[PDB]
């Protein structure tokens, strides 16, 4: 059933399991039209698809090709999210396909289920957790790429960089949760804490800035804190 | 004109015959139910006084053969039996209409309500759905599951309903995921009135059989499958013109026969909701959708 706090463990054990967060599957700008009606305009999306043992991130991003002459598109994209999940299980070899998908948002269960019924041994499981898998569009290097897309595209990350040769998965997870709520909360702020000292850079082939382990318990305190004024700011508390 | 002997009646018991029942007392000097009209199938169900669990019955059609009730004090229930020599059964049933022992099947002339639960209802399908094949009436109870309910344990003892399942690769055409779960005139239509049921007669008399047998028993089984019949029909944007009007007679005849104070436990409050007022059908069960709204709008 739910994945919640009580389970949280199972995360990262040894059964293969993907997270998917469908909410910038479909993205768009609204504005006026001439006669002063409103319209919407779509840009690039993309499906996160994460196994939060490994880190290995699968961006399938979504043209907004794909868009065109449909109706009803925020329902048609919870099922464009299942017909490429589908896809990417199907890709996969047998061994490396996952025993579990994790869905982000309860609205995506029937169209994953459906589009899964050739893999009645693959549980599609909701979660009581309030993932921050939104703020991925924070990440500047995974923006930059769902942007300048031109065709249906899929690119591989670690979302996690090098962090588990010296951290567990357990650890990786909670930071990078808490990086993402940062980012959630207040992306100005949590950006300028990510770079505020130029020395510290990120590496070609990672996403995450080079901290060494100490920094990394500063930037941490640094989040929390964020996370925590904003908090008594929204409610006056 | 047909005639249900019954040997005697030793313990006390709650006597369905279709829409009407009677009680009878211990030892009550009662030999049966006679004027039962030719035509139509019948259900004769039976509640015991002292076990007020396990209603159970035996649906049957006069003009298969002659068929009496006689009760068994070792399986400790009234049983239906078929009586082979015409000129002895015909000589039991002269004798105890003589003697007025008899209780007539007190239909009113200008009501039509058992014609219309079982219209398309016909003993043949009946027997493939309840498997006795050494009978030729079949026993249903409260307890007895579907053969759905047993995927999900005595399959001898099963209603063999059609099962339809919304998530499954029958009700879903590979590549029409989509369009086969949020439009269901595929399944409908192809898998299911072409396929399985051949015509709109045999699905409307499986979806009667199912509401009847939830009704008289209390099935829980065959509740699931009345609802399911109608929410498949509901949930499909193509469907015959001559089906929805039928649909919408039939519904009708079962709201108004649903015992008013069973509403709470015999209707999906998701189903009805659904098929009056989101469907694609949401507009074409005006008769349904008036009875529903003036005799439960609790539910809605």
């Amino acid at each position: 059933g739910a994945m919640n706090s009580s389970n949280y463990a199972e995360l990262f054990n040894n059964d293969i399991k993907l997270f998917v967060d469908d909410t910038n599957v479909y993205r768009v700008t609204v504005h006026k039209t001439f006669e002063g009606n409103v319209a919407t305009k779509a840009i690039n999306g993309c499906i996160f698809t994460l196994n939060p043992k490994t880190g290995h991130l699968f961006l399938k991003i979504i043209h907004t090709s794909v868009w065109a002459g449909q109706k009803r598109l925020s329902q048609l994209a919870k099922w464009k999210t299942a017909e490429e999940v589908s896809a990417l299980v199907r890709s996969l070899p047998k061994e490396e396909q996952p025993k579990q998908i994790i869905v982000t948002r309860k609205a995506m269960l029937d169209p994953l289920e459906v589009h899964m019924l050739d893999f009645p041994n693959i549980a599609i499981r909701p979660t009581e957790l309030r993932l921050p898998f939104s703020a991925a569009m924070s990440i500047d290097k995974l923006s930059d790429v769902v942007m300048k897309a031109t065709e249906p595209q899929m690119v591989l990350f670690n979302i996690y960089d090098d962090w588990l040769d010296r951290i567990s998965s357990y650890t990786a997870f909670s930071r990078l949760t808490l990086l993402l709520r940062a980012l959630k909360t207040n992306e100005e702020s949590a950006k300028m804490i990510l770079l505020s000292d130029p020395t510290i850079t990120i590496k070609s082939y990672h996403l995450w800035p080079s901290f060494t382990d100490e920094q990394w318990i500063t930037i941490e305190s640094q989040m929390r804190d964020l996370i925590l004024t904003e908090y008594g700011r929204k409610y006056n508390v | 004109m047909n005639t249900v002997p019954f040997t005697s009646a030793p313990i006390e018991v709650t006597i369905g015959i279709d829409q009407y029942s009677f009680n009878v007392k211990e030892n009550q000097p009662f030999h049966g139910i006679k004027d039962i009209p030719i035509g139509h199938v019948h259900v004769i169900h039976f509640q015991h006084a002292d076990n007020s669990s396990m209603r159970y019955g035996y649906w049957f059609d006069c003009r298969m053969g002659n068929f009496y009730i006689q009760y068994d004090p070792k399986d400790g229930l009234y049983k239906m039996m078929e009586e082979r020599d015409g000129a002895k059964f015909e000589n039991i049933v002269h004798n105890f209409k003589e003697r007025q022992m008899m209780v007539s099947y007190p239909k009113i002339d200008e009501d039509d309500t058992w014609y219309n639960l079982t219209e398309f209802v016909q003993m043949d399908k009946i027997r493939k759905i309840v498997r006795k094949d050494e009978n030729q009436f079949s026993y249903v109870d409260s307890s007895m599951t579907t053969v759905q309910e047993n995927e999900l344990s005595d399959p001898a003892h099963s209603l063999n309903y059609t099962v339809i399942n919304f998530k499954s690769r029958e009700a879903i055409r590979p590549g029409h995921e989509m369009e086969d779960f949020l439009d269901k005139s595929y399944y409908l239509n192809t898998v299911m009135l072409q396929g399985i049921f051949k015509n709109s007669s045999n699905y409307f008399g499986e979806l009667q059989f199912a509401f009847l047998n939830a009704m008289f028993f209390g099935n829980y089984g065959s509740s699931l499958q009345w609802h399911a019949m109608i929410e498949l029909i509901c949930s499909s944007a193509t469907v015959p013109k001559h089906m929805l009007d039928k649909l919408d007679e039939i519904l009708y005849y079962q709201i108004k026969t649903l015992p008013e104070q069973y509403s709470d436990i015999l209707l999906n409050e998701r189903v009805w909701n659904i098929c009056l007022y989101s469907s694609f059908q949401k507009n074409s069960l005006h008769n349904t959708e008036k009875i529903m709204e003036n005799k439960y709008p609790e539910l809605l």
